[PDB]
């Protein structure tokens, strides 16, 4: 499921801003 | 329209403060350090207690040398100049600001309820009415900000705090800018970037309306519309011109999101002739009383657990590091107006 694919990704934590 | 007149008076107050900013309104020793609430590459946010009032505040401390290294001088000056001049129910208030030999300090109101981010991830997803309640607050906040010629540029659940009434308080004006024309800085969070930002084009306040589409999708789905393991993969999904919706999304929600997550700038809601009224008058918001939302008269879906004025259970734990103040003034000229 899309939920399962998101939960198994490396981007479920707090997301940093891009500066460059 | 009384919204048009509310905005007229709001711009009058903003312009006076924008033109003559408040500076040096407190000093470090007036505050007692309690705990680290958050960290960043050039600074940290500390829970502090004001000695003269007993009030708790979130003190953002920025290392001037680290701000200079990361080329965030102008962004930091924008952040402070804007914060001291704005006034809106859904914005975290700047209470005091000052600087010393090493750092810049922005003493903000403390919101113990934590970030929407933590509640959203734990619960999975918000119901459409719950999402709608939060989104309506962002709609009113952007209408307010944009009317002052301000672009926010950092919308995400991480930057939305939940107060003790269950209402949003927007934090992090690090990328906020007062601009009348188009602007070009590549800044923001990968999942939330509009295609015109990725493609190095000049852009305007329409990027905030695209970010609202990303926020509403993420609140209602539990995951962002575009996601991957690496940012380039996210960018390729954003620019592709394709979005898939969970089957549980109502037809009204999908219609609103197709109009916000619009790659074409002449077709994006919030950017048309009717402006913000295309969003406010959409079918998905038919149940929203815009004036009651502004007045904080609507019952909030969720009230965070209150366990004291200075309790921190809604925040992760961080290593407690020294706040070093050098005997020599650093980067004086760069931050002269702060
Ligand atoms: C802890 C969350 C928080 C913030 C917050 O942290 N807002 N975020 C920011 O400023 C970020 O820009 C930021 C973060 C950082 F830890 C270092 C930086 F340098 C910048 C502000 C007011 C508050 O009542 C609360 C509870």
């Amino acid at each position: 499921t899309t939920y399962a694919d998101f939960i198994a990704s490396g981007r479920t934590g707090r997301r940093n801003a891009i500066h460059d | 329209e009384s919204v048009k007149e509310f905005l007229a008076k709001a711009k009058e107050d903003f312009l006076k403060k924008w033109e003559s900013p408040a500076q040096n309104t407190a000093h470090l020793d007036q505050f007692e350090r309690i705990k680290t609430l958050g960290t960043g590459s050039f600074g940290r946010v500390m829970l502090v207690k004001h000695k003269e009032t007993g009030n708790h505040y979130a003190m953002k401390i920025l290392d001037k040398q680290k701000v200079v290294k990361l080329k965030q001088i102008e962004h930091t000056l924008n952040e402070k100049r804007i914060l001291q001049a704005v006034n809106f129910p859904f914005l975290v208030k700047l209470e005091f600001s000052f600087k010393d030999n090493s750092n810049l300090y922005m003493v903000m109101e403390y919101v113990p309820g934590g970030e929407m981010f933590s509640h959203l991830r734990r619960i999975g997803r918000f119901s459409e009415p719950h999402a709608r309640f939060y989104a309506a607050q962002i709609v009113l906040t952007f209408e307010y900000l944009h009317s002052l010629d301000l672009i926010y540029r950092d919308l995400k659940p991480e930057n939305l705090l939940i107060d003790q009434q269950g209402y949003i308080q927007v934090t992090d004006f690090g990328f906020a800018k007062r601009v009348k024309g188009r602007t070009w800085t590549l800044c923001g969070t990968p999942e939330y970037l509009a295609p015109e930002i990725i493609l190095s084009k000049g852009y305007n306040k329409a990027v905030d309306w695209w970010a609202l589409g990303v926020l509403i999708y993420e609140m209602a789905a539990g995951y962002p519309p575009f996601f991957a393991d690496q940012p380039i993969q996210i960018y390729e999904k954003i620019v592709s011109g394709k979005v898939r919706f969970p089957s549980h999304f109502s037809s009204d929600l999908k219609d609103l999101l197709r109009n916000l997550l619009q790659v074409d700038l002449t077709k994006r809601f919030g950017n048309l002739k009717n402006g913000v009224n295309d969003i406010k008058n959409h079918k998905w918001f038919a149940t929203t009383d815009w004036i009651a939302i502004y007045q904080r008269k609507v019952e909030a879906p969720f009230i965070p657990k209150f366990k004291g004025p200075g309790d921190t259970s809604n925040f992760d734990d961080y290593e407690e590091e020294e706040i070093r103040v050098s005997i020599n003034e650093k980067c004086g000229k760069e931050f002269s107006e702060f």
